[PDB]
């Protein structure tokens, strides 16, 4: 993918380790 | 599925009056429980990860041009790994910021665009693990 979609790459990174977190979170 | 048209619409209309706006400004067992679960799930998450959501439009360069390929490339990454609720509820507050940013900056044609990638998204990858892991009753009983 060309540099202009590498944001939305590490973006999209970081919010599934946001996620993986918040998943660990559950009862 | 139509159930899950209807909860991307649910979530992004509930977003969208959050902050003033109204979805039909842009648009042409039970689900009630589930549509709440969601709602309270996102808003905690946004609330939790303000971060990820402070300047979407402008951390990922978003235009009507490469929404698009921004939003599955997201989303790619996203469920790369795979599927858990975190991630989904990750991915219904990311729509839902998408479209209430488009809308800040003069760019509502998105909105039911967003709406759009989200249902075929859901429906296409999503779904299969919603239903393998016992359907949306599922969520609303693991959530709260």
């Amino acid at each position: 993918a060309p540099p202009n979609l590498w944001a939305a790459q590490r973006y999209g990174r970081e919010l599934r380790r946001m996620s993986d977190e918040f998943e660990g979170s559950f009862k | 599925s139509q159930s899950n048209r209807e909860l991307v619409v649910d979530f992004l209309s509930y977003k969208l009056s959050q902050k003033g706006y109204s979805w039909s400004q842009f648009s042409d067992i039970p689900m009630a429980a589930v549509k709440q679960a969601l709602r309270e799930a996102g808003d905690e998450f946004e609330l939790r990860y303000r971060r990820a959501f402070s300047d979407l439009t402008s951390q990922l360069h978003i235009t009507p041009g490469t929404a698009y390929q921004s939003f599955e490339q997201v989303v790619n990454e996203l469920f790369r790994d795979g599927v858990n609720w975190g991630r989904i509820v990750a991915f219904f507050s990311f729509g839902g910021a998408l479209c209430v940013e488009s809308v800040d900056k003069e760019m509502q044609v998105l909105v039911s665009r967003i709406a759009s990638w989200m249902a075929t998204y859901l429906n296409d990858h999503l779904e299969p693990w919603i239903q393998e892991n016992g359907g949306w009753d599922t969520f609303v009983d693991l959530y709260g």
